[PDB]
């Protein structure tokens, strides 16, 4: 009755060995692609603090989680940091996107809650679903009237190690208040504040996603690695057990048949 | 700074990370600005047009397609791009041709598809403007 | 031309932008990463919390 | 099962733990006297209370750590403080540690001054803080083999002997 | 009809508390706590705090803890687990249910525990 | 049980009729079949098919069915051998099949349990290892001076639940020359003849084998440890790279 | 040779499914099924419609089943399993598979549910 | 296993279901009898209509715990019946 | 106290960069030799080389393919092993150590190869 349990554990270590490393292959490709998405942060985050706005610009809340949610302390980490931010005001909206973070998002105040979008981080961080999705935020949910716009993604910070951190959006009507905004020669023939305002949600929610996917693919590979050493000692006591038990079973019938005699 | 720095940047691949460029074009929604050393800072929606990165090596040209042009006071050029023409290996006379005909139909389709097909013929143009 | 009433947004025109240069891109340009920029294949359900949920609308 | 019923006490030795390269090898955890705990030399005691303990948290701590983060820096005064612990209570074949030359270590292992040290170089700091006291503090090594134990004096002048070394190592 | 209605209530409960543990044992031991439900992981802390609880000093084996034996009447010991069963003791951390008595001394070591050692 | 190993040596059986129906003696392998304990009617099935591929004329068939006293089927697999022995020492060349020997040692079990010997290890004789040393040790491959007979023997050993390790299989395994594990896992994925080739080994190798097999095989086996090692990279996306595909497909298609 | 190659070709095929869905029973059940290919899901539901397909009722179970008995004939039999392997009925839920006779009581089966369903 | 095979039927009892809660601890998945319609009252039977087929119910309730998780609204409605019974 | 401290050296160094080289193989078998820091690519590749050099022709298989077997004694092996250690043979390929005995046969083995090279 031994042998079937050690071989259920043996499968468990090969599955998760097997994956360990395509969470290895998959990190490599998420941090390749991520690395444009910081450039694009970076490149307009550093000009905005030319501009620091930062001002108080009912309100609109996105968080950033996969689809997939076999392990790792991501959601937790996003549930707690959005349960925090909702007590603090809870007239704020729960925007999501993915579907975990939506399926923790039940228990703590499920009527603020407003968009939701599965099946969005399983393959790749992508551009056009991350164009689609400000372009409907925009048209639908009015996200330019809505004072801060707070984004909740964890940062991969280290190669294992990941927290939510958050990115405000200054609004159109407020990005033309900007303190430094009279030294940019704008034209009102552009409306150069909400196209910016647009081009600046759409670029900071494909980073803050492409961040997450790859924190998020960090933590299960450790998550992966632990589980397979786990099984591995699993494996080694119930061998020994095994050994045990078959040796004393055979001396059962040994001693029996000879008291046969 | 010295000369002009320009952060040329594709969602797949960083094109430039600050640069030394002896001139840069910037296809505009007004028209195409020359910013080469210092300036003043700016902020501009980039038209789908060729923003040739002129270089003492050779001006090698890239069609946009799409992004914002905006300067920062200290000789700074973050131009954000997404779809570059890489030399003139990107020129492709048949297959725009054949969306621009095939989808024109669908340009009074529904208002917003209907104007985002008439946009896209309009920049499929642009792109046979490059073609050259 | 008209992208903010005609249209939907910036966003939207600079993906059908985008859609433009890449499914336009030369045969040889073509290749897994504007496969995946072509791919998409999220789905819009907009929770009702209070109603309006949008069901799974394709991307 | 019976021969441990029969006796009073046991020491495991542990197989993995002497791959490793814990030499003793010996499972604190699993390893305990029953009666000797009555009979140990009263300075022991006095320097040891604590060992036992640190020990302790040391191995179900770090059963919990199996991850490189910040844990709670409490966790990991423990850790830093258990290698430091281990790491001490090693020996080498036919080399017995008296007692009078025993009791400074485990003094200056609990006191905390360990924790500076580096790992490899723990044992160096037995062997050269071993011919620092022989070589000034003999009167201190002396005492503690003759009378037995450590006065509070005795607990000063050991105390000022390991941050005087600890400084100078 | 012997030891009482609540102190039957309370003991059926801690067990049920207990046994949520061992059946969701092989499940922590691979993947881990972060792979339950909510209501699994506030039962299995539920039942770390309690199976903690249950240590108690003897007045024999002091030189084995370092600690004084202690006893706990029934009516005390009774009322400490239906408090902690209540869910009125979960912020405190489950250490402090180690060798103690009643949940006054979990009180006090939870906050010499957060005193100096946190 | 029911895992095909009596089709291996029927397979042999009927192979061998290529050469058998020739001249060139020396190619000729006349084929014996023992019966051990077996029911009367499979025997009965057994021999109509081995008419049916006209392999008949050259086999030679002993029966020790399970209604034939217990000391018969001890001796069936001795007389069979001194059959085979005949042709081996006359410079012909002979294949054995000795079949089923677990009843062989079990028919040894009752013989020796009533007459009062002293048993062993689940009861078993103790004599039961030097019983099928004896027995099998008598196959060989007699030298030119003595005429160059061959005797190849291939017992089929049973095992209940896969445990090669019980006390017949052990002391067989340590006689033969090589095994052929058949499993029944493989025969339900589809794997028809179910030799599990991870597991299988020949001690003689590629000393007696044709040299095309020889220069084919290398690369097969390579190939075969290759895609067994990756097949855990089976049940998903499976990319991996190039290398671990190719070898998915190349395993697969093999 | 005797039941013919069809019927022989069939049961191979079913077999073959039952053994890779046994197969797949630890990634499924501790793992879990989301983590798998389109294939192996695919064949999932083929091979449990199919297990819970085999069970037909039986005229001297009344006592316990309380459902008639149904009596299947060999071709009819062999032409259901076949459409089921094919993938001609993927669309019928499980339970109109469970303790009934040939496809065309599934069929019966299946509208029925769709009915009481409304 | 003698007096399994001996008996027309059994009652089967375990520790595990008596700690989660279950005062007779009878494990329904294994405690079966050789005689079903025959030596039950009628009024707990056929007219009743489920009591001739509660034991699929409490069989298939157990059979979707989490392993077959909750897929649809079918799913949830026979979670909370089989619970609440 | 038996081999000398020197051999235990020797030998305990061997079997750790095995060791620690065995250990990186998995990281060298997804990426290859990139993700290796400078030291863990100078471990690595000794550790190759010793690998390499465990190897010894043998005087019974003269016959087998070519190779003249050298009975190198295990004061001439220590010394070759700790030659290896220190690190001075790095631009010697890692060839120049298979089925080869002594260090200067090692050492022969890479002019030979640097003879028919250029
Ligand atoms: N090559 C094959 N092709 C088709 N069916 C096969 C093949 N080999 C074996 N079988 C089938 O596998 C089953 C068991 O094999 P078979 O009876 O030939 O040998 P076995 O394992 O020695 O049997 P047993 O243990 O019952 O003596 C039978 O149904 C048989 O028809
Ligand atoms: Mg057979």
């Amino acid at each position: 009755e031994v042998e079937m349990r050690l071989k259920s554990i043996k499968n468990i270590e090969k599955i998760t060995k097997t994956m360990k490393i395509v969470a290895s292959t998959r990190l490599s490709k998420a941090e390749k692609a991520k690395i444009s998405a910081k450039k694009m942060d970076e490149a307009e985050q550093l000009f905005y603090k030319n501009a620091e706005t930062k001002n108080l610009d009912k309100e609109l809340i996105v968080a950033i989680t996969s689809d997939k949610g076999l392990c790792g302390s991501i959601h937790s980490q996003l549930a707690k940091a959005v349960r925090r931010h909702l007590n603090d005001q809870p007239n704020a909206d729960i925007v999501t996107i993915g579907d975990k973070i939506k399926m923790q998002l039940l228990r703590t105040h499920p009527n603020n809650i407003k968009l939701s979008i599965n099946g969005i981080g399983k393959d790749a961080p992508t551009f056009q679903e991350s164009a689609l999705i400000a372009d409907k935020l925009l048209s639908v949910m009015k996200a330019g009237t809505y004072p801060k716009i707070s984004i909740f993604y964890n940062d991969p910070v280290s190669s294992l190690s990941f927290e939510p951190s958050e990115k405000p959006i200054f609004n159109a009507k407020t990005i033309e208040q900007s303190p430094s905004f009279g030294k940019f020669e704008i034209d009102t023939d552009a409306n150069v504040p909400r196209d910016l305002f647009e081009y600046t949600l759409a670029n900071q929610m494909l980073t803050a996603m492409a961040q997450g996917y790859a924190a998020e693919i960090s933590a299960r590979r450790n998550a992966m690695d632990n589980a397979s050493k786990n099984a591995g000692d699993m494996i080694n006591r119930y061998s020994i057990l095994y050994n045990r038990t078959r040796q004393a079973v055979i001396t059962n019938e040994l001693v029996d048949i000879i008291t046969g005699a | 700074s010295s000369g002009l720095k320009l952060q040329f940047a594709l969602p797949h691949e960083t094109l430039y990370s600050g640069s030394e460029v002896t001139q840069v074009n910037l296809p505009a929604k007004s028209g195409r600005i020359g910013v080469l050393a210092n300036h003043v800072p700016t902020v501009e929606q980039l038209l789908p047009g060729v923003v040739e990165v002129m270089e003492g090596s050779n001006s090698k040209k890239f069609f946009i397609s799409g992004g914002f042009a905006t300067v920062q006071p200290d000789s700074q050029l973050c131009v954000t791009a997404i779809e570059a023409f890489p030399l003139e290996s990107f020129s492709q006379e048949n297959i725009k041709n054949l969306l621009a005909e095939a989808k024109k139909n669908v340009s009074s389709s529904d208002a917003r598809e209907a104007a985002e097909a008439a946009i896209q013929v309009e920049v499929l143009e642009n792109l046979q403007s490059v073609l050259k | 031309s008209a992208w903010r009433k005609a249209g939907i947004s910036y966003a939207a025109y600079l993906n059908v932008a985008a859609q433009a240069i890449r499914s336009s891109l030369k045969t040889e340009l073509q290749t897994a990463s504007v496969l995946n920029r072509s791919q998409t294949d999220a789905f819009y359900t907009q929770y009702k919390n209070g109603t309006a949920a949008s069901e799974p609308t394709p991307i | 099962t019976n021969v441990i019923s029969i006796t009073d006490g046991q020491i495991f030795l542990e197989a993995e733990l002497f791959y490793k390269g814990i030499r003793p090898a010996i499972n604190v955890g699993l390893s305990v006297s029953r009666v000797g705990s009555a009979a140990q030399v009263k300075a022991l005691k006095q320097v040891a209370g604590s060992l036992k303990l640190f020990l302790a948290q040391y191995r179900e701590v770090a059963a919990f750590a199996q991850f490189g983060s910040d844990l709670d820096a409490s966790t990991k005064q423990t850790l830093v403080r258990g290698e430091r612990l281990t790491q001490l209570l090693k020996q080498n074949q036919y080399s017995p540690l008296a007692t009078e030359e025993q009791v400074p270590l485990i003094y200056a292992g609990v006191n905390g001054h360990l924790d500076g040290i580096e790992l490899s170089r723990i044992g160096e700091f037995e062997s050269s803080f071993l011919s620092y006291l022989k070589s000034n503090h003999n009167e201190l090594l002396t005492e503690i083999r003759e009378k037995g134990e450590l006065s509070k004096e005795l607990l000063a002048s050991l105390k000022s002997a390991t941050e005087s070394f600890v400084a100078t190592f | 009809a012997v030891v009482g209605q609540e102190h039957y209530d309370v003991a059926s409960k801690v067990q049920e508390t207990l046994q949520t543990y061992k059946s969701l044992q092989d499940i922590i031991a691979i993947l881990g706590m972060d792979e339950l439900s909510e209501q699994d992981k506030l039962t299995v802390e539920r039942a770390r705090k309690i199976q903690r609880f249950l240590s108690q000093p003897f007045a024999v084996a002091e030189v084995f803890t370092g600690i004084p034996g202690k006893l706990v009447r029934l009516k005390d010991t009774v009322a400490s687990f239906k408090a902690v069963l209540e869910g009125k003791y979960d912020n405190i951390p489950e250490h402090a249910f180690y060798m103690v008595g009643g949940i006054e001394d979990v009180v006090a070591k939870a906050e010499k525990l957060a005193a100096e050692a946190n | 049980r029911q895992t095909g190993k009596t089709a291996v040596a029927l397979d042999t059986i009927l192979n061998q009729k290529r050469w058998n129906n020739g001249s060139d003696e020396s190619k000729k392998l006349y084929c014996v079949y023992v019966a051990v304990g077996q029911k009367r009617s499979t025997v009965a099935q057994l021999v109509q098919t081995l008419e049916q591929h006209d392999a008949m004329k050259y086999s030679i068939i002993v029966a020790a069915t399970a209604s034939e006293a217990a000391p018969l089927q001890y001796l069936a697999p001795f007389t069979a051998a001194s059959i085979g022995e005949w042709f081996r020492d006359n410079g012909k060349h002979a294949l054995i099949v000795y079949d089923d020997l677990s009843k062989q040692a079990v028919a040894y079990r009752q013989l020796s349990l009533l007459l009062r010997r002293p048993p062993g290890r689940e009861a078993y004789p103790g004599d039961v290892f030097y019983l099928h040393s004896r027995l099998l040790e008598r196959a060989a491959k007699l030298s030119e001076k003595e005429g160059s007979g061959s005797l190849t023997a291939l017992p089929v050993i049973e095992t209940q639940g896969g445990d090669v390790s019980a006390y017949i299989p052990t002391n067989v395994i340590s006689i033969t020359d090589g095994q052929i594990f058949l499993e029944a896992e493989l025969f339900y994925k589809g794997i028809r003849p179910a030799i599990n080739v991870g597991l299988s080994v020949s001690r003689v190798g590629s000393a007696a084998q044709v040299k095309a097999l020889k220069q084919v095989a290398g690369s097969l086996k390579l190939f075969l440890a290759q895609y067994r090692e990756v097949a855990a990279f089976a049940q998903f996306g499976s990319d991996l790279d190039a290398s671990t595909k190719q070898t998915l497909v190349r395993g697969e298609r093999l």
